[PDB]
RNA sequence: UAGAAAUAGGUGCCCGUACCGCAAACCGACACAGGUAGUCAAGAUGAGAAUUCUAAGGUGAGCGAGCGAACUCUCGU
RNA sequence: UGAGUAGCGAAAGACGGGUGAGAAUCCCGUCCACCGAUUGACUAAGGUUUCCAGAGGAAGGCUCGUCCGCUCUGGGUUAGUCGGGUCCUAAGCUGAGGCCGACAGGCGUAGGCGAUGGAUAACAGGUUGAUAUUCCUGUACCACCUAUAUCG
RNA sequence: GAGCUGUAAGUAAGCUUUGAUCCAGAGAUUUCCGAAUGGGGAAACCCAGCAUGAGUUAUGUCAUGUUAUCGAUAUGUGAAUACAUAGCAUAUCAGAAGGCACACCCGGAGAACUGAAACAUCUUAGUACCCGGAGGAAGAGAAAGAAAAUCGAUUCCCUUAGUAGCGGCGAGCGAAACGGGAAGAGCCCAAACCAACGUUGGGGUUGAGGACAGGAGUUACAAAGGACGACAUUAGACGAAUCAUCUGGAAAGAUGAAUCAAAGAAGGUAAUAAUCCUGUAGUCGAAAAUGUUGUCUCUCUUAUCCUGAGUACGACGGAGCACGUGAAAUUCCGUCGGAAUCUGGGAGGACCAUCUCCUAAGGCUAAAUACUCUCUAGUGACCGAUAGUGAACAGUACCGUGAGGGAAAGGUGAAAAGCACCCCGGAAGGGGAGUGAAAUAGAACCUGAAACCGUGUGCU
């Protein structure tokens, strides 16, 4: 229900309250990589790389198209297709 | 089936030294006789074969951590060419 | 590719099987001499042969 | 001094090998027991 | 043949068998004459006729 | 017995083949003074394959350095 | 704990040079010494990669270790004629039918399997780090096939 | 419905919205050994025949099919031996073989330690083991019964009852009928007698009957099929409702204010979440295959004679019956003998007579019952790494000629962020510097007791 390119709000963790694009999705581990969220400093042998580390998908939430408030997402059918729709408003999600 | 008989060329220092004497070394299927190897070489590389020498290699004991095992058993054929030449590279 | 194979005559399937087995043989020899480096071609040809033999058997079982 | 085990490939195969076990009902019982216990090696 | 017991005077029990009174005669089995072992009681009964 | 050439050219498969092997790799739990079938058989001496020293060839033994008591072991008077 | 105690598994080593962080212990050299009806050479069984090269030194090696039958990586065994099968039988094993036996099975005919024996065509030289009567060179032999003129 | 090329990091090379990886239904492929079956053989190998096809001048080589034994059918051919038969050759069938959870079940065969405070009868025990045969259950079953006022096949549960009885009348062994329940079902032949050419049809099936004079069905009662529908199973889909602050590395905790509920089961998420996620209640869903099923259909039907003979039964020897041969009926086996024929025959615990009940010596039959290697969904005042499986990572390592025996071994962190860089060192290992909430969480990685081993010293 959370896809690459989505605008998400971080609702738990160190960066709670920040918004970012979902760079990557790891469905097997149920984790996503959110740009600017959970920055790790790794010791590169052949400096100090600073790059995002994945966080659990349950720590991010989609933002409603209308109110721009976090919303759970349902599913509806329109001409034989499943479309994400917001709970808070009901408008289809991009 | 000729391309099933021959698996791969063997490129080693000894096999290169044999290549200098028009002898070509192949790993072959473990169930084939040297007549089949000669025919397969003739069909694939359009050369004349003077003789074929063949030998079997037992599985080699090998390990990766606590996992000890064996390599596959091998059959090695050395093919001496009467005429022609084989451009493996 | 099964759709593309299905439009070939039985003899043509046999002709493509032989040439695919020839390309596969050439790839293995290149790999053994450290000259291929394009290793994904091996599995592609292997599965293509499998598809070609699958259809040959399918039609050889519809005819009988 | 001479010890009890003097190995012999042929002797070992003929007395304890698979075909010798298959040759008698009690040998087949041995094979069945070893299959039931889950042995990697059923015979020589 | 059935199994039972041989009993001593002190009633000690020992396993024993009771064998049939088999006699080797030719009885024409399945049309073809053939010498087979047949019980004397069976011969008395009359189901099997010799020769 | 019933019965019914030379020459020339070509073809010739499978399995074993490494290494140790009177042993550091075999049988003895050991890189263990033990056990392990056959073959080859130099010179001097000698009846000899005995003996002692040598040849071919191999080997210096997978803890050492001192000291030169008792006692123990092997050896000489 | 016993205790830095017993032991460190038959023996002759010395020195020079080298390598190295480190050397009685590895490499090379000279001298010395031991076996030599064998401590030499070659077959068989058995083992099954221990073989070769390059790299290593945690553990293994009764000390040490730069070394190794140890570790890592890559290699190495070539046959018409050698030994065995496509030949033969011995003991023994097995055994169509068959005989016998509560069952399971036991025995046995023809036949078969089965060497430790019988038959059977290749030798000399060279060459590798590692294979050689197998590779190369030289010179042969045996069986079969075909082409150009009695078998039983 | 966006990632994917197993575990399982690593690249490299690629696949994928022109729908991949993945899940389920069905297909195709499926080396070699193994009953192993062309022959052999020390399993996973060796060596062949025949036919067909590649290839070669040709041989060598290869590919494909076929070739075990015993059965079955049908074509010949042929002995001793005249006819015949035995036998032999060929084609056709593909019936058997072997395995198992073989736990439960039926049968064959069948101990001993032990108890009797010794021991032989007895007991352990018809148990263990072995062997044979099967099924999803098996066995039993339609009264020659139980009984004594009548019941009405079998099986299984309760009870009768530790009673009656058996028993070196010791140790011990130990019913059944009645009554209460689960389940419930009855049938087919042989015979007399007819029709035909002894063999087939018709007929008949019992406690007195028989001879003669639409309704039932593939669960027994005869046996093969189709049409349509239903349901269920094997993938899935939707699925209500929370925000803020505080402490924190992180909130689900605390505090304040809300919401949902046919959903407050559960698990996950950086600490303890009905409202964040996966789910839950509830609802929806099948191209294909598999079942169970209903209707239609489709099938079949409308006392003159006989009544199971080497039988019942008896003697001797045994066995099974709770019962040890006893007052021992009732059931079975070996040997030997050996009936009656509705005025018949059998039982009612020796036996006789009456009375009463039944009708042997042919067969078939669902359910109630037994078990769990399994599968699906769940449960526990069950274990929590010396426990719980032997086994959380193994019938492995290791031991043994072999049968066989048989371990040890779980935990970094929320996230690899798994310590760039500098210094001593050949390395190992350290001290810094960084990451982290924590590095005495640094991989021999949670906590880290005791024994044991050290360094310093207040008193001695
Ligand atoms: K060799
Ligand atoms: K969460
Ligand atoms: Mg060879
Ligand atoms: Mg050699
Ligand atoms: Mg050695
Ligand atoms: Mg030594
Ligand atoms: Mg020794
Ligand atoms: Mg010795
Ligand atoms: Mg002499
Ligand atoms: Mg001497
Ligand atoms: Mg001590
Ligand atoms: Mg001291
Ligand atoms: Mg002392
Ligand atoms: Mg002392
Ligand atoms: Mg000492
Ligand atoms: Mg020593
Ligand atoms: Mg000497
Ligand atoms: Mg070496
Ligand atoms: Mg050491
Ligand atoms: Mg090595
Ligand atoms: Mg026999
Ligand atoms: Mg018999
Ligand atoms: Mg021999
Ligand atoms: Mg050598
Ligand atoms: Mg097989
Ligand atoms: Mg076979
Ligand atoms: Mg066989
Ligand atoms: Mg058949
Ligand atoms: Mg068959
Ligand atoms: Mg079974
Ligand atoms: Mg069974
Ligand atoms: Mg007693
Ligand atoms: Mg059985
Ligand atoms: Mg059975
Ligand atoms: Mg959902
Ligand atoms: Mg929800
Ligand atoms: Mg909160
Ligand atoms: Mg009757
Ligand atoms: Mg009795
Ligand atoms: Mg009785
Ligand atoms: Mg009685
Ligand atoms: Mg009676
Ligand atoms: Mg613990
Ligand atoms: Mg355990
Ligand atoms: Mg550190
Ligand atoms: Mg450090
Ligand atoms: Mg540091
Ligand atoms: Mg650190
Ligand atoms: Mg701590
Ligand atoms: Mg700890």
């Amino acid at each position: 229900h959370i896809k690459k390119g989505d605008n998400v709000k971080v609702i738990a963790g160190k960066d709670k309250g920040k918004e970012g694009k979902v760079i990557a999705t790891l469905p097997k581990k149920d984790r996503v990589v959110v740009e600017g969220v959970n920055i790790m400093k790794k010791h590169q042998k052949p400096g100090i790389l600073e790059t995002e580390a994945a966080i659990h998908v349950s720590n991010v939430q989609l933002l409603d198209p209308k109110t721009n408030e976090p919303t759970r997402v349902g599913y509806k059918f329109v001409d034989g297709k499943k479309v994400r729709i917001a709970k808070k408003s009901g408008e289809e999600i991009k | 089936e000729a391309r099933d008989i021959l698996k791969r060329p063997v490129i080693t220092e000894k096999s290169s030294e044999a290549m200098a004497e028009d002898k070509y070394t192949f790993d072959v299927d473990t169930r084939v006789n040297k007549t089949q190897v000669k025919m397969a070489v003739e069909e694939i590389f359009n050369v004349k074969v003077a003789s074929v020498n063949i030998m079997n290699y037992k599985p080699k004991k090998k390990r990766m951590g606590r996992y000890q095992g064996y390599t596959n058993k091998r059959r090695k054929a050395i093919v001496t060419l009467k005429e022609g030449s084989i451009d493996l590279f | 590719k099964a759709k593309e194979i299905r439009d070939l005559t039985t003899s043509e399937i046999e002709e493509q099987i032989k040439s695919s087995k020839e390309e596969l043989f050439n790839l293995r020899f290149q790999l053994a001499t450290g000259q291929l480096e394009e290793t994904a071609r091996i599995r592609t040809v292997r599965k293509t042969i499998a598809r070609l033999k699958t259809v040959a058997r399918e039609r050889e079982i519809e005819q009988s | 001094v001479k010890r009890t085990y003097q190995p012999n490939k042929r002797k070992h195969s003929k007395v304890h090998g698979f075909r010798k076990r298959m040759s008698t009902k009690n040998g087949r019982k041995v094979l069945a027991r070893r299959r039931r216990k889950g042995r990697k090696v059923l015979s020589a | 043949a059935s199994t039972g017991n041989r009993r001593s005077h002190a009633l000690n029990s020992t396993k024993r068998r009771w064998n049939a009174n088999l006699q080797k005669v030719r009885i024409l089995v399945d049309g073809k004459p053939k010498k087979v072992w047949v019980s004397a009681r069976a011969l008395k009964s009359g189901k099997v006729t010799r020769v």
